[PDB]
């Protein structure tokens, strides 16, 4: 980013060609889920068919937008003052105050931002055509990526409000217990859901139980996020509480797991090692 | 020396402590500064001859007795007896506390209590002294615990301390189902709320199994250490929190809220206390609806100091921010600073200038090396010396969401405030209120108002907060307790035993906060949420039912008041059913709070479900409803709100104040009537602040003279307000909310309100039996009462299957819908234009018949003429907004949905065909005047030239004046709207036109102007009325650009709030005379571009609602031929050798015009436009040019053309 | 649109105006006795007397309240390009500019191709044919090194005839001075 | 007229009635203003000889009128008033050396010019080095709101660079006194400007000097695309799958 101040001893071109290869990996629509009075009843069902609105509506602004970008560097179209702005925002490489719809790291660069819009948009599209698909029942068997949400903290609440409704409980006697499991595509449970995109910090896991590592971080395999009935159970001191932050500034919190001390280690050491769990490296 | 002697005349204003001064014999003017002056006093008791001060009257009826009562006479000196009050003040607080707290000991040494001994305990002592006396006692006695205890384990004197707090609270649970009075209750509600945490602190040692004395376990606790033998009144109380050594401020802190004790506030008196030993400052940060300003609130009131929170929310005073810092100093005060990072760049650094230079005079303090032999602490506020108090604190509050000001980084020990213990503060307060199963039911309300703000569609007037959980458990308690008495009274009036803890063991908790809930949140709740929150609801509370409170007197009244305004009616669930329960929810906010936000959008039916209410609640009640529809953009901020004369001081009464001053004086004795205030239109943030303290707890009209205007529950201020956008937080808070949903005013609804009224209203009667109707009620016998009535209720007998739910007057509506049109479309616009068109029709049939009084028309005609007249209104008026291309094919959607006959031309458009006044088509080509105008003038036609347009124009001009709506008249411009006006206008001799053009710069001060100038006030029996000077002659205000007036700061211009206050009641509230006027003798018209158009600002739905709108284009060319063919065969009469050069003139001219007008637009550059302004140029230079010649030959009239085109 | 516009003359200004015209009524010879037909006959006069010409920037301007300006004035007022100079009009301004200066020299040669941008230049050119030829291809290429500018995108601003004029005087004078220095 | 600020836009009302004269520098003038500064220090014969052929203007021209108005012409008007020592062949012989000497410079003046060009071809590589060294130092501001600088700064910079450097002394053949003052213009700079940078961007710095001096260097390529590729291989698109 150094030399865009006075070192002019052409952008236009380049970002026309950046643009038709942006164009060429933003996927081109993304349908809006059909609802139904039977499935509007689904909480999971409500939380999916909100997000796929909001994703989107942020899909078309992007795409026209994107056009505008293409037409004017085609010469079919021109931009003005405010957008000759935008124009240099692109080419320094900061990201505008038009394009925070939502939670992201804070001050990245513009093209791994898109790139990591195209992901999130190619997984809700998967979504959104699972749900044409099937329903509301499949959108509970089909595995949903943590940190690829809008609002995964709606996402869970709403994986809780699908197991209240399941075995008609209250929202007061229901507890999460975490089990990642090395096993892919495992048997889930009515109360179970199945979340990726987890990886772990300065620990790594063995059988749902803890380890200090020298890695800087470990690949979390598919963990099972299980709502059971909170008993009047003792704590055990063997076990510990992380926070899952969604990125690496770690500046806001998702939810919270317990995970389990294995051999002999305080868990003041996890403490000290700052064991944290995050859905974006 | 005025501070050194009372530094309590500084934070009320310099004219106020004049008043003081020279009005010393004046307490009732004296009394009016105590509700900001103390922390929760409002007033004084004084003697009759007032020589004594009695005691201390509080806001909520406190009367506090003196144990050594001040006498005023023998101390002449006001300061003095000032100060003497105080102190005395301070003195009787310290006695009656120590007799209180040693009945409190024989209270807390007995297993068992007598509850009418402890309730007229309760009611003896005040409340702070009661909570301070229940402190001490408990305090003192684990103290006596430790003390016997000395290391020797013993858990005996724990257990016998933790059994009395527990006895106690069982006491206070089983007597807390009785009724008592507000008071008493709160003092009942503040002991249990401190019992509770004192029961917390005990199960903690007990677990922690503390043995020490001096142990922090325990030294991190609520600490009262009291000495009943001290001499010094403050020092007989000390505080101590840890480290530091406090003493309790002796200040009467009224009846202010006591906020719990949780673990946040813990930690945060913690912080702060260790902080003001050390000297330091405190400085807690955090989202909004966590605690951190109540919680500062909460320590100031257990520590007693006068707490006075200074907001700065955009209302902030840098001359009074200087002496609020000198006011802090000088008598020791809590001052928390509420969003403090939300102030602006120059004064937000002198202020924290002002703070820090504070903060190191209080850091004085800190060392020891500075004794306190001799302290002359010094400190600058604007160059002057003050001193500050050993016990004053600066709570520098922030609001992330940045951080702590760069010279109050190191100064303040900051705390983050982040996520209260929501649960707790539900189980306290459910436990408190007197809920029998508060933890399960708070632990299950606690995810549900997050479980709400998560999945709930995110709007403004939404809110979930835990200052909203408060207000719901306090609905909750009081609908508790209301249960308790009836079903008290039923077991009374039955024959069975009355047992008041059996049947409250019996009784549905659940259904009781489920239904406070609804009751306080769904009728703020759009239709689109309500199944999603209702499943929401079942599964947080599963098997819970929340059942509505039913009133069928209150449904009787309203379905005899709905027959009578000509409506429809339905018991839930039916037409009618959402608008019952809207109104209904709009009583029970009336009866609860006293005043509430209409929120609706336009076309929403607010003002009905007020008006049918109040008309209801009149033949209920027996009570006389008066409404009083004050506009607050009718009329500027000094004449809505009152004014002072800058000399010679007099009160002038606006309009508000005017009212308020009536109400409260009575001649008429309206306390045992009902009034209602309204502020019809959007709401506005700049008239509130003047409304804060009257809709407050305060309840007063707050003036700078000084009177005191009070708010009895007579007074409800209700709100119509289209949309909040943009409305302050404070507003939402306040007010209730009904929100109107536009799918309540149905379609259906709008047809039986239009077909009703025409059935059951004379037309032509006007203001005779507007005021007829208090006289009789049916007028038996006469079913005729007009021919034109029978014409009306034959009319709308046959037009019933066309109003019906899926009829085709709902099918063209909702196909207008997806439409477009120029100007912002509304259902109620369209719906409207078509019924006065309708009206119009009947007039048109009354007119005939009276011309013709041999036979009026028969059933055939009457039917043939009225569907006719039918398709052609609901054309114009859903297509009349739109360009020609889609009108068009709105008449082909018309003709292809329709079934009534149409004409059988297939290549002409049906707008173009007239209605006859027989039963059949005819176009209106065929009666077009074909006029021939002088030579003298052509080129300046002051008449039209009729043509198609012209002759469609000026008869639906003539159509929307006789009804005396207004009518706004949009298009491109130079099409000939301001012409066609002025030519339709000035045909009629039945009114007169005053042309004016609004700037963007107008107010009607200019339309009270030409009302002045052009008519005059007459005074009736029946109120006041504004009437032309002229008799018989009415006046029609003209309007050239209705778009032009600029908006103001906030999206909503007062020259067309005026105008829909005018068409909407048919009045205004005058300004120097403040009383209401009808409109007796007036219309209103206007003329606009679309507003797409630069200079064009869209108008509000407000006004759109009513009047309808036509769309003058250009003429096209069958028009343009035949008015300039007329101009050119009446202007070629110069030249007498040319009469045969007309037609090909005329022809090539227009031709050439719309092919230039085809090649060159706008869009390439912003001046290729083209209308018949240009061509009336043209014809002007060929006239001009061809005038001073006697004869020219065909060659140079064509050169002359050649060059005028050129 | 009117003649007028409603709100000038209202209160002691009407009753002063209408005396005046009242007072030129008589003066000129035609009899007004209401005063709405004298209000009329003084609207006459002024649409009669008074016209309003604009002297303002090209199509460029968006930052006033006129801006690009309203369609009602587009419409309402009749249009006129005023335009840029041509190169005709160049050639003339240039002419008879410098012609006072002493510029005759008869020694000058035509090539076989002569670079003109004047299409109706005299062939053969003289001095002075050459001179002002010069002097319009300079005004050329300060156009079109702009119009590079600006589609490079660099920061560019409107030349003018004025700076042309300003050119050829500049010219002129330099010359005046420089054989007044010889 | 004056203004403050570079960056206006005058409307073009304003803008007929008044014309621009701007004193801002670009890399042509800032290399101009270096070939200046360094045709006229470094090389004192250099210096003298530039200087010599350079005053054949106006300077020269008045020197020489001045007194040509009385040499120029001799024709009439005897007076017997020129005879007192016969000493003015002296004073005629005072402008004939001046005529002779302007004479012989005119003559010789293209190969002083030649050796000047081609002392300058050695000083271009220098100069392009320096506007990148001033261009880049002055968009440090993209790094940290503290890193602003002075064009006055740099002038600083290079002054002390030239005259007031003890690496200089004692000091005459070219080529070695060209390297010496490459290196030290580098070394003065870097640690001018890194006494006021945090340490996080002292490498920074240090990385851009270098790649100016590969890219100003000669005898070896620029290493242009490999730079490039290796930079913003991070920006551009990374295709997956690859
Ligand atoms: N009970 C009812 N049945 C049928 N129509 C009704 C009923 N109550 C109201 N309306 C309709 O409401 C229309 C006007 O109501 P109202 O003025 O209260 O609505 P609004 O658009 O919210 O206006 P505002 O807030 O300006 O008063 C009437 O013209 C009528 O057609
Ligand atoms: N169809 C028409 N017939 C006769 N005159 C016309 C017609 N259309 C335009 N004119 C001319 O238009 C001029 C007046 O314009 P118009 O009637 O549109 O009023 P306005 O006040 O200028 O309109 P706007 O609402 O655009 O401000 C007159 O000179 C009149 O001759
Ligand atoms: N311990 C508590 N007891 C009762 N109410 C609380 C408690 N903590 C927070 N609240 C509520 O949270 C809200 C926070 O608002 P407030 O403290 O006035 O300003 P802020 O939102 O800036 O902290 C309060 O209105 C209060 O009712």
């Amino acid at each position: 980013k150094m030399q865009m101040l006075e070192d002019e001893d052409a952008w236009m071109r380049t970002l026309h060609t950046t643009a038709s290869n942006w164009l060429h990996l933003i996927p081109q629509t993304l349908s809006h889920l059909k609802r139904t009075v039977e499935n509007i009843k689904d909480p999971l069902f409500r939380f999916f068919e909100r997000e796929v609105k909001m994703g989107a509506k942020l899909l078309q602004d992007v795409r026209q937008d994107l056009a505008d970008v293409v037409q004017v560097c085609e010469g079919k179209k021109k931009q003005t003052n405010y957008l000759r702005t935008l124009i240099n925002e692109l080419v320094k490489g900061i990201l505008p105050r038009s394009w925070s719809h939502y939670t992201v790291p804070a001050g990245m660069t513009v093209i791994q931002w898109v790139s990591d819009f195209s992901e999130r948009i190619k997984q809700l599209q998967n979504i959104s055509l699972a749900a044409a698909s099937g329903g509301a029942k499949e959108l509970k068997n089909i595995h949903v990526c943590l940190g690829g949400l809008f609002v995964p903290e709606a996402y869970i609440t709403a994986t809780r409000q699908y197991v209240a409704q399941a075995n008609s409980w209250s929202l007061e006697e229901l507890c999460l217990e975490v089990n990642v499991t090395t096993s892919q595509g495992a048997t889930l449970d009515a109360c179970s859901f199945g979340v990726t995109g987890l990886k772990l910090q300065g620990a790594t896991c063995n059988n749902n139980k803890l380890s200090l590592s020298n890695a800087i971080s470990t690949a979390l395999p598919l963990t099972q996020l299980r709502w059971v009935k909170q008993t009047n159970t003792e704590k055990k001191a063997s076990v510990v509480t992380l926070p899952v932050y969604l990125n690496f500034t770690r500046a806001d919190l998702i939810f919270t797991v317990d995970f389990e001390i294995a051999t002999k280690e305080d868990p003041r050491s996890f403490y000290e090692r700052g064991v944290a769990v995050l859905c974006t490296e | 020396r005025e501070r050194s002697s009372f530094p309590r005349f500084y934070f009320v204003g310099d004219e106020d402590l004049l008043e003081i001064i020279g009005n010393s014999k004046n307490v009732a003017k004296l009394q009016k500064h105590f509700k900001k002056m103390f922390a929760g006093v409002s007033s004084i008791i004084l003697n009759e001859d007032n020589s004594v001060v009695l005691g201390i009257s509080s806001r909520e009826g406190e009367e506090v007795m003196f144990k050594t009562p001040v006498s005023i006479t023998e101390h002449p000196k006001i300061n003095e007896w000032l100060t003497l009050v105080e102190k005395e003040m301070r003195v009787t607080l310290a006695k009656l506390l120590a007799e209180s707290v040693t009945e409190v000991e024989i209270f807390g040494k007995a297993t068992s209590i007598d509850p009418n001994t402890y309730i007229t305990w309760i009611d003896k002592y005040q409340a702070q002294l009661v909570v301070l006396s229940a402190q001490i006692a408990w305090s003192e006695n684990v103290e006596t615990a430790l003390s016997s205890m000395g290391g020797g384990g013993d858990a005996a004197p724990l257990h016998s301390v933790l059994s009395n707090v527990e006895v106690t609270l069982n006491v206070l649970a089983d007597s807390v189902l009785m009724e008592q009075p507000p008071l008493r209750r709160r003092k009942l509600e503040h002991l249990i709320t401190e019992l509770v945490h004192q029961r917390d602190v005990t199960r903690s040692l007990i677990k922690s199994k503390i043995d020490n004395a001096k142990s922090f376990e325990w030294l991190s606790q609520m600490r009262f250490y009291f000495d009943p033998k001290q001499t010094d009144v403050l020092q007989q109380l000390s505080i101590q929190m840890a480290n530091a050594k406090f003493n309790y401020g002796f200040e009467y802190l009224g009846v202010q809220d006591k906020l719990v004790q949780t673990p946040l506030t813990d930690r945060c008196y913690l912080t702060m206390t260790q902080a003001l030993e050390a000297r330091l400052g405190g400085s807690p940060f955090g989202p909004a609806g966590t605690g951190k300003t109540e919680s500062v609130k909460a320590l100031g009131h257990q520590l007693g100091r006068f707490v006075l929170v200074f907001n700065c929310d955009e209302t902030f005073d840098f001359q009074a921010m200087g002496r609020i810092f000198v006011g802090l100093c000088q008598v020791g005060a809590w001052g928390c600073f509420d969003e403090f990072n939300r102030l602006e760049e120059r004064m937000l650094s002198a202020v924290s200038q002002q703070v820090q230079c504070i903060q190191e005079a209080l850091r004085e303090h800190s060392n020891p090396n500075y004794d306190k032999t001799s302290a002359p602490i010094t400190c600058e506020l604007l160059n002057k010396q003050v001193k500050v108090s050993p016990d004053m604190a600066i709570f520098i509050t922030m609001n992330p969401g940045s951080n702590l000001p760069d010279n109050l980084k190191k100064l303040f020990r900051s705390l983050a405030m982040t996520k209260p213990d929501r649960q707790l503060i539900a189980q306290v307060m459910l436990y408190s209120q007197g809920f029998r199963t508060a933890e399960v039911l708070a632990n299950k309300i606690v995810p549900f108002f997050k479980l709400c703000d998560e999945q709930l569609s995110s709007q403004s007037h939404y809110d979930f907060g835990l200052r909203a959980l408060k207000s719901v458990l306090v609905s909750a308690g009081n609908v508790k307790r209301e249960r308790i008495q009836k079903i008290k009274r039923e077991k009374e009036e039955r024959g069975e035993a009355v047992d008041e803890g059996e049947i409250a063991e019996n009784l549905p908790e659940q259904e009781i906060l489920i239904q406070s809930v609804c009751e306080t949140m769904v009728p703020k709740l759009v239709a689109e949420d309500i199944p999603l929150l209702f499943s929401l609801l079942s599964d947080v509370f599963p098997g819970v039912q929340y059942h509505r409170g039913e009133m069928t007197a209150l449904r009787e009244e309203l379905k005899k008041v709905c027959q009578e305004m000509y409506l429809t009616y339905g018991d839930g669930e039916e037409v009618g059913g959402m608008w019952v329960e809207k109104v209904l929810q709009l009583y029970q906010i009336t009866q609860i709070n006293h005043g509430l936000m209409m929120v609706g959008p336009s076309g929403s039916g607010k003002s009905m479900a007020w008006r049918v209410l109040l008309k209801a609640l009149e033949r209920l009640e027996g009570v006389e409803g008066v409404a009083h529809i004050i506009d607050p953009k009718a009329i500027s901020k000094d004449h809505l709100y009152g004014t002072l004369d800058p000399n010679t001081r007099e009160w002038t009464d606006g309009l508000f104040t005017h009212v308020l001053r009536k109400i409260i004086d009575s001649v008429r004795g309206e306390l045992q009537k009902r009034q209602w205030i309204v502020f019809d239109g959007d709401v506005d943030p700049e008239w509130v602040e003047n409304l804060n303290s009257v809709l407050d707890d305060n309840k007063l009209l707050t003036l700078p003279n000084g009177e005191r205007l009070s708010l009895p529950p007579n007074v409800r201020i209700m709100f119509e307000v289209q949309d909040l956008k943009y409305a302050t937080l404070a507003t939402v808070s306040r007010c209730g909310m009904v929100w109107f949903s536009e799918d309540v005013l149905s379609t259906d609804m709008i047809f039986n309100n239009f077909l009703a009224r025409l059935r059951s209203i004379p037309l032509d009667e006007g203001e005779d039996e507007a005021q007829r109707r208090r006289k009789g009620k049916e007028d038996e016998g006469e079913e005729a009462a007009s021919p034109m009535l029978q014409i009306q209720r034959d009319a709308a007998t046959i037009m019933q299957p066309y109003f019906t739910s899926n009829g085709l007057v709902t099918k063209a509506l909702e196909h207008a819908f997806q439409l477009e049109h120029i100007m912002d479309l509304t259902r109620l616009r369209c719906l409207g234009s078509l019924f006065s068109m309708l009206h119009q029709a009947c007039r048109n049939v009354a007119q005939y018949n009276a011309n013709h009084p041999d036979f009026p028309m028969q059933i055939e005609q009457l039917e043939r003429y009225i569907q006719r007249y039918l398709v052609y209104a609901i054309l114009w008026s859903l297509s009349g907004d739109s360009r020609l291309k889609m009108r068009a094919e709105l008449g082909e959607y018309i003709r292809r949905i329709t079934t009534v006959p149409l004409p059988t031309a297939p290549n002409i458009p049906i707008i173009d065909y007239e209605v006859s006044i027989s039963g059949e088509w005819s176009p209106w080509q065929a009666k077009v005047p074909q006029i021939e105008v002088e030579t003298h003038k052509v080129a300046a036609p002051d008449v039209v030239v009729p043509t198609l347009d012209t002759v469609r124009h000026e008869a639906l001009l003539y159509t929307w004046l006789a009804e005396h709506k207004p009518l706004v008249l949009c298009g491109p411009p130079g099409s000939g709207k301001t012409m066609t006006l002025f030519s339709a206008l000035r045909a009629l001799p039945d009114m007169e036109v005053v042309g004016l053009n609004f700037s963007s710069a107008t107010t009607p001060e200019l339309l009270l102007k030409t009302f002045d100038h052009y008519c005059e006030y007459r005074r009736t029996p029946n109120g006041v009325v504004l009437a032309p000077v002229q008799l018989g002659k009415w006046l029609v205000l003209f309007c050239d650009e209705i778009n032009l007036p600029d908006m103001d700061k906030y999206g909503t211009q007062r020259v067309i709030s005026f105008i829909r206050q005018m068409v909407e009641h048919g009045g205004f509230y005058r300004t120097s005379d403040q009383t209401w006027v009808k409109l007796e003798r007036i219309q209103f018209v206007g003329a606009c571009n679309p507003p797409t158009d630069p200079g064009r600002k869209p108008l509000s739905h407000r006004f759109l609602r009513h009047v309808p709108v036509v769309y003058v284009d250009y003429p096209g060319p069958a028009s343009l031929t035949q008015i300039y063919g007329t101009f050119n065969r009446a202007m070629l009469r110069l030249i007498p050798s040319l009469r045969t050069y007309a037609e090909p003139l005329t022809a090539a001219m227009v031709e050439f015009y719309t092919m230039s007008q085809e090649r060159f637009t706008q869009d390439t550059q912003p001046h290729y436009i083209y209308s018949p302004r240009e061509m009336t140029r043209w014809v002007r230079g060929i006239f001009e040019a061809l005038r001073p010649l006697e004869t020219l030959p065909v060659e140079g009239l064509i050169r002359i053309w050649a060059h005028e085109a050129l | 649109a009117n003649g007028e516009v409603p709100g000038l003359f209202e209160g002691d200004e009407y009753a002063t105006l209408m005396t005046q015209c009242k007072e030129g009524a008589q003066k000129e010879g035609l009899m007004l006795d209401s005063h709405e037909e004298l209000y009329k006959w003084f609207t006459s006069q002024v649409i009669r007397n008074l016209h309003v010409v604009f002297t303002m920037n090209p199509s460029s301007e968006g930052l006033k309240d006129r801006a690009a300006t309203s369609p009602a004035l587009f419409n309402r007022c009749v249009l006129n390009w005023f335009g840029d100079w041509s190169t005709e009009a160049l050639y003339q301004v240039g002419k008879e500019f410098t012609s006072k200066m002493d510029l005759e020299k008869p020694n000058y040669i035509v090539p076989d191709y002569m670079p003109v941008v004047y299409d109706k230049l005299p062939q053969p050119p003289s001095h002075r044919e050459a001179i002002v030829n010069s002097c319009v291809f300079v005004h050329q290429t300060l156009h079109q090194a702009n119009a590079r500018l600006a589609k490079r995108g660099g920061r560019t601003m409107a030349i003018t005839p004025r700076h042309y004029l300003d050119f050829i005087n500049h010219y002129a004078n330099l010359f005046h001075e420089k054989r007044s220095e010889l | 007229l004056s203004t403050r600020d570079p960056t206006v836009e005058f409307p073009p009302d304003l803008c007929s009635r008044v014309t621009f004269v701007n004193f801002t520098v670009t890399r042509s003038s800032l290399q101009s203003q270096c070939l200046n500064e360094v045709l006229k220090a470094e090389r004192p014969d250099v210096d003298e000889k530039r200087s010599d052929l350079l005053k054949l203007q106006g300077e020269f021209q008045l020197r020489l009128r001045q007194l040509e108005k009385s040499l120029l012409q001799a024709l009439n008007e005897v007076k017997g008033r020129i005879l007192d020592d016969d000493t003015i062949i002296t004073t005629l012989e005072n402008l004939k050396r001046e005529a002779a000497e302007v004479t012989r410079k005119v003559e010789e003046t293209d190969i002083v010019m030649q050796e000047v060009e081609t002392v300058s071809q050695q000083y271009l590589p220098l100069s392009t080095a320096c506007s990148s060294i001033y261009f880049t130092m002055e968009s440090l501001k993209q790094i940290h709101f503290l890193y602003q600088y002075s064009l006055q700064f740099f002038l600083d910079i290079y002054h002390n660079v030239l005259y007031e450097n003890p690496n200089l002394k004692g000091v005459t053949d070219h080529t070695q006194r060209l390297s010496i003052i490459t290196k030290d213009l580098f070394q003065v700079a870097f640690n001018r400007v890194a006494r006021g940078m945090l340490h996080q961007d002292h490498i920074t710095f240090a990385m851009l000097l270098a790649r100016i001096k590969l890219k100003g260097t000669v005898g070896e390529p620029t290493y242009d695309a490999e730079f490039q590729h290796f930079l913003r291989g991070n920006e551009i698109v990374l295709s997956a799958g690859s």
